[PDB]
């Protein structure tokens, strides 16, 4: 019980930066989307 | 996957399904503000931020720090999840829930609708008892002027929470339903990157005042790099094996399997059992023993992480060790004529599987554990300790924006 990565393979291995910096603007995307709310709901009430 | 999620954008049902998403999204956030109707909202929080309310540090996080300030969204959207294992638990003793839910996706909708039920029975229990020795048991230390410890404000609470936890659901049943994905799992990760905010933002008028620095928040950031560029090349792993056919339509193509298939299912369930031993010792601030168990698996203190090191690697393994996907398979290879290289149909096709899953789930989910790990390493190294950055918070950080740009190229290859 010890895995050889033989036979095996990934379609994946060039796409890293391009994949990774997918994970990067959609998570500098989701926040400042959150924190878009709090701002708003900031505006109204003051 | 940054050059096509914007030409994904330029296809005007899959960017119009991004927004109503939004929609909800701010709602959501809204509801993220919402006190108790009785609660000093202003005396409910620093309670829950201290060695003593803040072992319901894992609950003010998913949620979305919601449980502190004890909004609306306060349990967030939880009860509907613990009743998710329970119901996975409800799922092979019961063998034909499957069968309900397997022949056509409308035999799990009974499933979703009597967990949806009890996700708001739960809802109504697990505030029936924060009441009855938390908030309550103390007399008018959370609360405010007049308002009685008893029954009424016990009753202005329980729809504070039910039509609070009905929302979070409801959230979920909409964007599911006419918008895009599911609202789930996006609605538990944005709750730990809300969470995973402003703290940064102290950090650099503390890079201002001396407080921490560029250096320690350089080597705590460049690991949350190190983390999207190596899950990913990892998610979309996998081992590929030959085979052949001999002398009706299909595929003949190779088969490959995943070093993990799911990073996502086998690490929510773990956060989950991870909770119950918590929660169910957490209200009792008197007896030294169930102040341990509360502290002791604080997944933020090197032990509870040791145990969450643990029960997010071994759930990978063996919920990567339950579904139908193996007899599935095994059936299309039998149907229309097709083997492995020197491999036997029966025994050695069980035996020869029995080694693989046995050899990738092993450097795999250590992975994932070593995953779960270090951030309180880095809590016990750099800068910051918050229930945010126990390491938990960020998995997904990576995760959701993952499947997403997983799942829209899987929506686009379909048209």
């Amino acid at each position: 019980a010890r895995a050889e990565l033989a036979r095996v393979t990934w379609p994946t291995r060039e796409q890293v930066v391009e994949g990774t910096q997918a994970i990067l603007l959609f998570t500098l995307a989701f926040m400042v989307i959150l924190g878009l709310y709090d701002t708003v709901f900031r505006f109204l009430i003051g | 996957m940054v050059k096509a999620f914007w030409s994904a954008l330029q296809i005007p049902e899959l960017r119009q399904r991004v927004l109503f998403t939004l929609l909800v999204l701010a709602a959501y956030r809204l509801g993220a503000f919402i006190p108790t109707p009785g609660v000093d909202l202003d005396k409910i929080q620093e309670f829950l931020r201290t060695a003593q309310g803040g072992v319901f540090g894992i609950i003010n996080l998913f949620s979305g720090g919601n449980f502190e300030r004890f909004s609306i969204f306060a349990l967030g959207i939880m009860p509907y999840i613990t009743a998710a294992i329970i119901m996975q638990i409800l799922v092979t003793v019961v063998p034909a829930l499957e069968k309900l839910s397997k022949e056509g996706e409308e035999g799990r909708r009974i499933i979703n609708q009597y967990t949806r039920i009890g996700g708001i029975a739960l809802g109504a229990f697990q505030g029936f008892f924060l009441a009855t020795a938390f908030l309550g048991a103390e007399g008018g230390r959370f609360l405010l002027p007049g308002w009685s410890p008893g029954p009424f404000f016990w009753f202005v609470v329980v729809v504070t929470q039910v039509a609070g936890i009905a929302l979070l659901l409801w959230m979920a049943e909409r964007i599911t339903e006419y918008g895009i994905g599911n609202g789930t799992s996006l609605i538990i990760f944005a709750g730990i990157v809300v969470e995973w905010l402003p703290q940064i933002l102290r950090t650099i008028g503390l890079i201002r005042t001396g407080e921490v620095n560029l250096v320690a928040f350089l080597f705590f950031l460049a690991f949350i790099v190190l983390a999207f560029a190596g899950m990913a090349a990892v998610q979309q792993a996998e081992r590929r094996i030959p085979v052949q056919y001999a002398r009706y339509g299909g595929q003949a193509t190779y088969i490959p399997i995943k070093l993990n298939a799911a990073g996502v299912i086998p690490i929510i369930f773990a956060a989950a059992i991870l909770q119950i031993p918590i929660f169910l010792a957490a209200p009792f601030q008197d007896n030294p023993v169930l102040q341990g168990i509360a502290n002791f698996f604080n997944p933020t203190r090197p032990s509870g992480l040791f145990i969450e090191v643990l029960l997010v690697i071994l759930f990978t393994y063996v919920y990567t060790a339950v579904q139908f996907d193996p007899k599935r398979i095994a059936e299309s290879l039998r149907e229309y004529g097709g083997f492995i290289p020197g491999i036997r149909p029966g025994e050695p096709t069980v035996k020869f599987l029995e080694h693989i899953v046995s050899r990738l789930t092993l450097w795999g989910a250590l992975f994932l554990g070593l995953v779960t790990l270090l951030p309180q390493i880095i809590q016990n190294l750099t800068g910051i300790h918050s229930i945010a950055f126990s390491g938990i918070g960020l998995l997904i950080v990576v995760g959701v924006a993952l499947d997403t740009l997983r799942q829209v190229e899987s929506q686009l290859m379909l048209r």
